[PDB]
């Protein structure tokens, strides 16, 4: 007796978050925060939504999303960490250079 | 007076306005990545928006 | 079920307490008493094998439940995702990836 | 069942909140584990088990290990980060936030404007979901392994020191 | 559904670059070999691509609730596998002078050819959204592969986060319209709705988000901005594949989701697609009017190539030759934009270290690299839709497939669209005949691809029907 539109508004509220997150925010660290909010409330979107019709589906797309999440994390810090070693800092809007 | 051949000036301002419009268009690619993500929000609300409007 | 929902108030009252219990052993701490480099990115390698490892591990715990069901194609599709985990453990340990010394 | 996913729903966003808008990264991975360890206890309101199970241990056990280790190898002091406080200007969020504000108004008008019998909560189990994911998903499975052989391909690639 | 042996014969290009990545693998983990390797990795993609034929005579069918396989997913599993054969062929030379490692390389292109397979025969959310990061994530790797070099780590970290942001994007969708729909099967993604009421809020808000994801994937217009740059930024084999194979495999899924999808053929999804289409091509085709750099005016054509591409698109559900026009159109963009960026790979090989650039400099091209000169200015002519090549064919197809459907706002866009790009390609074109201030056959054998891929654009865009009829042979499930 939970609404199916409750739970795909709070995968909705947590979605902007993390978008808004990934904007308002110049540190390469906190946008890839932002990201993992992202990809997570879209998981729990489609938990939400699997739920409700009562299938595995939903379930197994959780899986599919966090496997995804999980590499996903792994490139993302390897990248910041070279940014770290290469540039001592991790301010994305240094990292520019091509343009126009 | 028409020594300077005005028609094919009135038929180069397509030329010119398409110079203008590209030089205007590519302020848009100013290499941040913020923009960038700015720009995909941008277009989700644009898409999203349209999509409830034409229903 | 009264069973269940018995289940379900002992499992709450497990974990109140033994927060509270905790809390209250650091507030009792506190209240009694009188008063008077660089890390190496094997670091970051090695937990990142991990998170890897981690995710084709839960793959393995969701077939390790229902195996019976799956019957002996589960298996063949099962013996393919750890013949592909093991030829990555292979090719880590070979390149020197998970070789702490250099 | 209903009054633990209200509650962990709030909690979960109320953590996110925090996380999108703190200096300390250490402080802002925390409330990001909170934050996930409500949306595993939304998770188990909703009778998916197995997700909670993989939200907590793999999520929150696992990928934020990972952040929080990374942000030890950097040693990350607030350095131009909290003595500029760029983001808690208003000149800064007034933009994105409204941007996705809007976008979760129509998202959320899309969203009531849908069928909606309720939630049972009736508990899916890890068995059927192993059931289905060596079943129908068998090449999900697969290029799922494919794929996190990718990532750790890239990753020790990029991540070396040398 | 279960798997038969026939289901394995289906499955064949997939096992067979599955088990090519398997065995590179064990192949560097045996001894680093850059010569082994490649080799290895070409004769597994050879082996998949010559294994496209015994999976025609298995015939077309289901296999997964998440596959089918027919002619359309023949054609892409092709056009992919060619696309990473040419991309390993133009790799080797610019690995040559790389002092790191060398066959993870192989490794990555392996893998996302994998992907681009999948999305060939996606018939399954689950299937398109996997084949998508597999070819994106190796992709992320590949871009950034010279990571010591500064733009090439740019373009790593902007692809990254921009690919993780359209992917949160499109699994946010892809819930949303299983919430509405409760199937994941694109042939139930709106079937229950009837009576007209197929526009339902929900569904489509889905189908907005995904369109999102992959008009990021597409460098569709407003999510087009990464394309220069990632372009760029990336080592040159690199950006090869990822004009050709990325682009096409995500084009053919998105084809065969708005097939099959009973909400496809939704009124405002065609009006939305249409203002993508028609800002695509002008945005594309006017911010290349004023590039110096060859790279970045390629990505700019992919924008507005992909314009016309979703031009043909839009037409599926009216239209019966929309999808042959997407083929025809997409074999002669894959041998033009093959061409075209393996000159610039070929003249970018071998990679000269980190710190020194690797800018192109094309003008006076033909006074000491003459065969490559000709063979570029047969691609620029072919980009921009000239007769006596292949890309007119496709331009025509496009335009045919505009007029049958009456739209003409977007057949509007592709004339003005097709003006611009003559002007940017000519200029590139005649850059490389004024005057201006190797010797390994893996060198040879990149000159002869980027030859051969000239010689095909010649002959077919004035002989054309026999890639037609190979196209209309390909025929997906009614
Ligand atoms: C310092 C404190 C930090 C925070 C600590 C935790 C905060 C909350 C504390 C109060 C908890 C109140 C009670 C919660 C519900 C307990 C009962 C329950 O979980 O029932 C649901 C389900 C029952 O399963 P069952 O009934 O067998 O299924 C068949 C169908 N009836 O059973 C399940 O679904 C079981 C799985 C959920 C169990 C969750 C247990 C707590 C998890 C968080 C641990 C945090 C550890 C400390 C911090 C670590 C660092 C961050
Ligand atoms: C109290 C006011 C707030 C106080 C501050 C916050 C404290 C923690 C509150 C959140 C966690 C506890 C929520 C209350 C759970 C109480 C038990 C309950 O409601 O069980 C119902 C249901 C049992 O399962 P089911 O079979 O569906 O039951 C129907 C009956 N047949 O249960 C379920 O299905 C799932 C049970 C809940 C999920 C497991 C526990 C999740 C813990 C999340 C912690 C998040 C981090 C908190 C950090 C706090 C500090 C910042
Ligand atoms: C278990 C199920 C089935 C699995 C698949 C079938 C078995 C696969 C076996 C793979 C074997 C890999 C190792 C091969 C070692 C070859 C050694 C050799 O002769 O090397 C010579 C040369 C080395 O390089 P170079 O620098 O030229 O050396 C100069 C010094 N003489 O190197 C060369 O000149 C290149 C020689 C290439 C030789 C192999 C050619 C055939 C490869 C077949 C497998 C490829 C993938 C197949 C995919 C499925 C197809 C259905
Ligand atoms: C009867 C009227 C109705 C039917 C019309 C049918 C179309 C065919 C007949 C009209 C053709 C008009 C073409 C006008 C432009 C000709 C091209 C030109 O002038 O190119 C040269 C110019 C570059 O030279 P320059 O000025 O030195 O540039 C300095 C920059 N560094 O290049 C540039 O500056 C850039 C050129 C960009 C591309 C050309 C402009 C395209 C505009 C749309 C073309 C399609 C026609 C649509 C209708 C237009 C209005 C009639
Ligand atoms: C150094 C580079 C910094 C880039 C910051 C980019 C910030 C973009 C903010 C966009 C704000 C949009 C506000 C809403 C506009 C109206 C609603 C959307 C269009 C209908
Ligand atoms: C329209 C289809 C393509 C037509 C042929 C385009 C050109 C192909 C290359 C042929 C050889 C070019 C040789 C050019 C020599 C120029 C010498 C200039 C001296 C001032
Ligand atoms: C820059 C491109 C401009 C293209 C203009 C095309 C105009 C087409 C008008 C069609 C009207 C149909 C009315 C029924």
């Amino acid at each position: 007796m939970i609404p199916l539109q409750h739970g795909l508004i709070l995968a909705a509220i947590l979605f902007v978050l993390g978008l808004t997150g990934l904007v308002i925010r110049r540190n390469l660290l906190f946008m890839l925060i932002g990201l993992e909010i992202m990809i997570n409330a879209s998981a729990l979107a489609f938990v939400v939504a699997g739920s409700y019709w009562g299938q595995t589906d939903g379930q197994v797309m959780y899986i599919l999303a966090i496997s995804l999440a999980a590499a996903e994390a792994s490139i993302g810090l390897a990248l910041l960490l070279q940014l770290h070693r290469r540039r001592q800092n991790l301010n994305i809007d240094s990292v520019s250079e091509m343009r126009g | 007076l028409l020594k300077r051949d005005p028609l094919n000036s009135m038929m180069n301002i397509p030329a010119v306005l398409s110079r203008f419009a590209g030089k205007g268009l590519l302020l848009s690619e100013n290499g941040y990545l913020r923009w960038y993500v700015a720009s995909m929000s941008i277009g989700a609300v644009v898409v999203l928006a349209l999509l409830m409007v034409l229903r | 079920s009264t069973e269940v929902i018995a289940h379900h108030w002992a499992f709450a009252i497990f974990l109140i307490v033994a927060i509270g219990l905790c809390c209250l052993m650091l507030v009792g701490g506190w209240f009694l008493g009188g008063r008077a480099l660089r890390l190496s990115a094997k670091f970051y390698l090695v937990a990142m094998f991990f998170v890897i490892f981690d995710v084709e591990a839960l793959y393995l715990f969701a077939w390790s439940t229902s195996i019976r069901e799956s019957g002996w194609v589960g298996f063949v599709e099962a013996a393919i995702f750890i013949f592909v985990l093991l030829a990555g453990l292979v090719y880590l340990v070979r390149i020197g990836a998970l070789d702490w010394t250099p | 069942m209903e009054f633990a996913f209200y509650i962990c729903g709030l909690i979960a966003i109320l953590a996110t909140l925090r996380v999108i808008t703190h200096t300390n990264p250490v402080h802002a991975l925390l409330y990001l584990i909170i934050s996930l360890l409500a949306i595993s206890g939304v998770f188990f309101s909703l009778g998916a088990y197995f997700a909670g199970a993989l939200e907590i241990i793999v999520y929150a056990g696992a990928i934020m290990v990972l952040f929080v280790f990374v942000v030890m190898m950097l040693n990350l002091g607030g350095s131009e980060i909290e003595q500029e406080r760029q983001w808690l200007k208003p000149q800064v969020w007034i933009g994105p936030a409204i941007l996705s504000a809007i976008m979760l108004v129509v998202i959320v008008y899309a969203i009531l404007g849908v069928n909606d019998q309720g939630i049972d909560g009736t508990p899916i189990s890890a068995k059927a979901v192993g059931i289905t994911l060596f079943g129908p998903y068998v090449l999900a499975v697969e290029l799922a392994s494919m794929l996190l052989l990718a990532g750790l391909v890239v990753a020790f690639h990029v991540g070396r020191e040398e | 559904m279960t798997i038969t042996p026939q289901n394995l014969i289906a499955l064949l290009p997939l096992l067979i670059v599955g088990l090519t990545v398997v065995v590179v693998m064990l192949s560097i983990a045996w001894r680093r070999n850059h010569f082994l390797n490649a080799t290895l990795s070409v004769i597994g993609l050879n082996a998949a691509l010559v294994s496209l034929w015994f999976v025609g005579q298995a015939g077309a069918m289901d296999v997964t609730p998440l596959m089918r396989v027919d002619g359309f997913a023949m054609l892409y599993t092709g056009l992919v596998l060619l696309a990473s054969l040419a991309t390993c062929t133009f790799a080797y030379p610019w690995l040559e002078g790389y002092n790191d490692n060398k066959d993870e390389f192989y490794l990555l292109v392996l893998i996302a050819a994998l992907g681009g397979i999948l999305l060939a025969n996606a018939n399954h959310l689950a299937s398109l959204f996997l084949g998508i990061e597999l070819i994106s994530l190796p992709l992320f790797g590949l871009v950034g592969y010279a990571f010591r070099q500064k733009r090439s780590l740019e373009a790593s970290i902007k692809y990254t986060i921009l690919s993780a942001a359209a992917s949160s994007f499109l699994l946010f969708g892809m819930a949303l319209v299983y919430a509405q729909s409760g199937d994941l099967s694109f042939v139930a993604l709106g079937k229950n709705l009837g009576d007209g009421m197929l526009n339902e809020p929900l569904l489509l808000a889905g189908f907005g988000l995904m369109i999102v994801g992959l008009g990021f994937k597409l460098s569709l217009v407003p999510f087009h901005l990464w394309t220069p740059d990632v372009y760029q930024g990336a080592p040159a084999p690199v950006s090869t594949f990822l004009a050709t194979a990325s682009k096409i495999a995500i084009f053919g899924v998105v084809m065969r989701l708005f097939l099959y999808a009973p909400v496809g053929d939704s009124e405002a999804i065609r009006v939305v697609l249409a203002i993508i289409a028609f800002a695509s091509i002008i945005f594309g085709n006017l911010m290349a009017l004023s590039q110096t750099n060859i790279k970045r005016l390629l990505g700019y054509s992919s924008i507005s190539h992909l314009g016309y591409l979703l031009v043909a698109l839009i037409a599926l559900q009216t239209g019966e030759m929309s999808m042959e026009a997407v083929g025809v159109y997409l074999a002669g963009y894959l041998f033009s934009s093959l061409g075209a960026f393996g000159v610039v790979s070929l003249m970018s090989s071998p990679y000269r270290g980190p710190d020194a650039d690797s800018l192109f400099s094309y003008r006076g091209l033909f006074w000491h690299r003459p065969i490559l000169a000709a063979v570029m200015t047969v691609m620029m002519l072919s980009l921009a839709g000239i007769p006596m090549t292949l890309g007119f064919i496709g331009k025509f197809y496009v335009l045919a497939v505009g007029v049958q459907a009456h739209l003409w706002w977007l057949v509007g866009a592709v004339v003005v669209g097709s003006a611009i790009g003559l002007y940017y390609y000519l200029r590139v074109a005649v850059s490389l005949y004024l005057h201006a201030p190797p010797s390994n056959w893996q060198y040879s054998a990149g000159g002869i691809v980027v030859l051969i891929s000239a010689l095909l654009v010649l002959v077919l865009g004035v002989w054309p029907q026999p890639l037609i009829s190979i196209v209309r042979l390909a025929m997906p499930l009614m």
